[PDB]
């Protein structure tokens, strides 16, 4: 047999709407439609029959959801926009049938995130309800947020040091940078006197999950870039030039739903000749540009 | 983390004869894996835990694979080569099992590689304490194709036996031939005939050494991989027929609600029973329907389950046996090159 | 034994380098299995001598890069490539692709030329190490000298003044690292310094060169 | 009926094609009984689709 009914879902707007990839699992990478905040919904539902036979059913509705999804757990799921449209009354379906629907000016007030601990995705929902068990069908969205060149943003400049051992002037060009961004900098010798092998620079992202002491904290170093090799002597000035590009960061997300963190530190990291470690980390605010 | 998990066996805490005696090994898994608590534990792991062990691998994953053991003793006495291959056998499984990421989930096999304890005790401590047609179909091609590949399997494996017997003699006959020559070696002092025979009588030990190392070599790396399939092949008969019980389970649930509708409308037109005593019929043919969906729906996904074990299952199969034919070439070279190394030396006399 | 253990890795590589270097396109490829090539002079150990050798031996090998390049450019830019280069992990290889995207640039262009030249001069200050960013400095110096701020490279919008500078600084530079590498490396390694000082000594007298 | 004796011919499929499984893992097949044991399995087969239909 298989299934009596195929649902199917495409949008007005199919074939010039831009589409945008996500990494998964495993290194999986799904491509779907994009949208942005605001933006209206509107397409056609299409039921494709497969049997020569009869559907009886108790409505047809389709549902714009947006939702967040914790721990891998279906009872952790908040739906934080939800829009429902019914497209046909109780009844029966005997040939193929298409039903248009329109969401007006949809709300979509955070970005689209797969992560360890926390997907955040946005879907239609096509249900037709049936008496013991519905047909259900799901069609996946990327949303993006977007933001302007920020109003203040600050150099990131600091005296750090391992007293009367090693005494550094670190500086960083922005406190937020765009993904696409160019992190200038230096570093400036002040005092040294342990024998350094080699400097790094190091952007790391914390994904912050839970409420309170509720809290899991997952983290990953996402480039280890090598800005020195060997001893420097004091009024040394190590130029750094990072390219964002090369590492494809999710923007900076802060208190999600009140259930979620993802930030972004850049880790300065030097090593000694017996392999000991000085570290200073600095938060980075990542943004997604708007294009003009 | 999942594949990034580290293994070594190691420590060969071969606990000695009893004629059965069992080694146990240092585990460490140093383990950059999240889906192992340690950085590094070590586990000192006898060779019943692991089997067990495999076993609970198995018996966790309902179809989703579960390949070779730690090895057996079937063929294996208690050399340190078996045990070897057993430490192997597991490296390998675990290998393997760890660079997937579910068989890398039994929470058993976090404690159990993360503790010393054997897999016993943590096993206690974990649990706290579609038509017809085309379901049939799915069923009959599967049986035939999966019937093929044994039957395949079985017959590699008789040619193993056969093939590492045959090593013995030449092998073991010019180990005598050496020493046959050797012998008139010392009866010719003539320096150019005497000279040449004990080259010739070495020759003979040359032929001896590589032949018989050939066994190990080659069919020994076969005969692992070939029993690793065919208990694999094993396994996931039992997740088949788990997929049987749950076609037994759905059908149940369906002749038990016919039967419920039928007494409740006989009830209902015998015109003659109070809304009330109706009420508590046609509640429980509502639960009857609830357990004909959940037996069905699950019934599905166990074969969506299937599938994928399936699909999993020749992945796997296609990678294993490139790695067993690479094994294969460079012993294959090896002997030979052994040999045109021995024919040279023994030309220059 | 450790030279040559590097020196059979460098000739097998150093060949699917340039089939990939040689061609535009796999220009881009020539760049990822150079990214892993560069690491072995990444490598903290060899002689200087045994290092300096494979500095030639590399070095040459991606001198058929350069004239690729010089090609390369004048059929087309690829946008910001220069930059886009620098993503490459670490930091020999990454500023020698940087370099060559810099070359590049110098090759079509000459107004912001200069500008770049600057920036790389000041990542410049950061090779502390006197032999790696010697040769490295050297192998620019070579890739700039036909680029040089002023006319007889070319003329830049600026001119012999930048051009002056520039050479300074690595002047002053070279002094640095050369008497850096007097007391670079291990305390003990005086004599070792001596003879090895005197080889990169003249490398260093090719710039006086390209100033006469 | 219709339903009866398709089973029926499903049945008597499954039952050809193990005693095929079976001859089969004996290890040496004649050839004959190989051929003459499909060849029904096929005429099963038919009689299952037939029957279906």
């Amino acid at each position: 047999f298989s299934t009596p009914v195929d649902i199917d879902i495409v949008l007005a707007d199919a074939d010039k709407r831009a589409m945008v990839d996500v990494k998964l699992d495993k290194n999986r990478r799904e491509k779907v439609p994009l949208y942005m905040d605001g933006e209206s919904v509107k397409g056609c539902v299409t039921v494709r029959p497969k049997d020569g036979k009869r559907l009886e059913h108790t409505g047809i509705k389709v549902q714009f959801i947006g939702t967040i999804e914790m721990f891998f757990d279906r009872g952790n799921h908040y739906e934080f926009l939800s829009l429902v449209q019914e497209l046909a009354a109780p009844g029966e379906l005997q040939h193929p049938q298409t039903f248009d629907f329109n969401f007006k000016n949809v709300e979509k007030q955070y970005e689209s995130y797969n992560g360890i601990n926390v997907k955040l995705r946005y879907f239609v929902r096509v249900t037709v309800s049936r008496r013991m068990a519905d047909v259900i069908r799901e069609k996946d969205i990327w949303v993006y947020s977007y933001r302007i060149p920020p109003e203040l943003n600050s150099s990131i400049k600091m005296d750090v040091g391992i007293e009367d051992c090693l005494h550094i002037e670190f500086e960083y060009s922005k406190s937020k940078y765009h993904l696409k961004d160019v992190i200038v900098g230096r570093i400036y010798f002040l005092l040294v006197r342990l024998k350094i092998k080699h400097m790094e620079l190091s952007i790391i992202r914390r994904e912050t999950t839970g409420v309170a002491p509720n809290q899991y904290n997952e983290s990953e170093t996402l480039v280890r870039f090598e800005i020195m090799d060997g001893s420097p002597s004091r009024g040394e000035t190590i130029p750094i030039r990072l390219f964002l590009g090369g590492f494809d960061l999710t923007p900076t997300f802060r208190d999600v739903n009140k259930k979620f963190s993802t930030r972004y530190y850049l880790s300065l990291v030097l090593i000694d000749e017996d392999a000991r470690r000085y570290f200073k980390q600095s938060e980075i605010i990542l943004y997604r540009q708007p294009p003009e | 983390a999942r594949p990034t998990f580290h293994i070594t066996v190691g420590d060969p805490h071969k606990v000695g004869d009893l004629a059965t005696s069992h080694i146990v090994y240092s585990v460490r898994t140093k383990t950059t894996s999240k889906a192992y608590k340690q950085p590094e534990f070590e586990v000192k792991r006898r060779y019943r835990d692991f089997l067990w062990l495999y076993n609970t691998l198995h018996s966790n994953n309902p179809g989703v694979v579960v390949p070779p053991p730690p090895e057996k003793q079937a063929v294996g006495r208690f050399e340190s080569n078996f045990v070897e291959s057993r430490r192997a056998a597991l490296e390998k499984m675990l290998n393997k099992i760890a660079a997937h990421p579910t068989l890398q989930l039994d929470a058993d096999l976090k404690l159990f590689l993360e503790s010393e304890s054997f897999n016993i005790d943590v096993k206690h401590k974990e649990r706290k304490e579609n038509k017809f047609v085309e379901q049939d179909d799915w069923f009959h091609d599967r049986r035939v194709y999966l019937d093929a590949l044994e039957n395949q399997l079985k017959a590699l494996l008789k040619a193993m036996d056969n093939m590492v017997a045959q090593r013995k003699a030449m092998a073991e006959a010019a180990a005598d031939f050496s020493a046959s020559l050797h012998a008139l070696s010392t009866v010719e002092l003539s320096p150019t005939l005497s000279g040449p025979l004990d080259a010739l009588s070495e020759l003979q030990l040359a032929i001896r050494d590589v032949y018989e190392r050939q066994a190990q070599q080659d069919v020994l790396t076969f005969g692992i991989i070939i029993e690793e399939y065919i208990r694999l092949i094993g396994s996931v008969k039992q997740a088949f027929s788990q997929r049987q019980k749950a076609f037994h389970s759905w059908h149940s649930a369906e002749s038990e609600l016919m039967k419920k509708k039928a007494a409740q409308d006989k009830l209902l037109r015998q015109g003659k029973t109070q809304q009330d005593r109706l009420n508590q019929v046609n509640a429980e043919v509502i639960d009857a329907e609830r357990k004909v969906h959940q037996a069905r729906l699950l019934f599905e996904d166990m074969g969506r389950l299937l599938r994928s074990e399936l699909d999993r299952f020749e992945r796997e199969k296609v990678e294993d046996f490139k790695s067993g034919v690479e094994t294969f070439l460079e012993s294959a070279v090896e002997a030979q090159k052994e040999l045109i190394e021995k024919w040279e030396t023994f030309l220059m006399q | 034994r450790l030279l040559e253990d590097a020196l059979i890795a460098v000739r097998q590589q150093t060949a699917m380098m340039r089939k990939f270097l040689d061609t535009p396109g796999k220009l881009m490829d020539a760049l990822k299995c150079c990214s892993t090539l560069v690491s072995e002079l990444r490598t903290s150990s060899l002689s200087p001598k045994q290092y300096y050798e494979l500095y030639m031996a590399v070095f040459d090998a991606l001198r058929y890069l350069s004239a690729h390049l010089r090609e390369n450019h004048p059929v087309n830019h690829l946008a910001d490539l220069y930059e886009l280069v620098q993503y490459a992990g670490n930091i020999i290889p990454r500023l020698y692709l940087m370099i060559t995207v810099g070359t590049a640039y110098m090759s079509i262009d000459g107004a912001p030329v200069k500008e770049l030249m600057k920036d790389m001069m000041d990542m410049s200050r950061g090779v502390q190490h006197p032999v790696r960013g010697l040769f490295l400095r050297y192998y620019l110096s070579g890739q700039a000298r036909d680029y040089l701020p002023t006319g007889d490279s070319d003329g830049p919008e600026g001119n012999l003044q930048d051009s002056i500078n520039f050479i300074l600084t690595n002047f002053v530079e070279m002094n640095k690292l050369w008497v850096r590498l007097q007391h670079q490396g291990h305390s003990r390694e005086r004599d070792l310094r001596t003879q090895e000082r005197r080889e990169l000594q003249l490398l260093v007298g090719s710039n006086i060169v390209r100033l006469s």
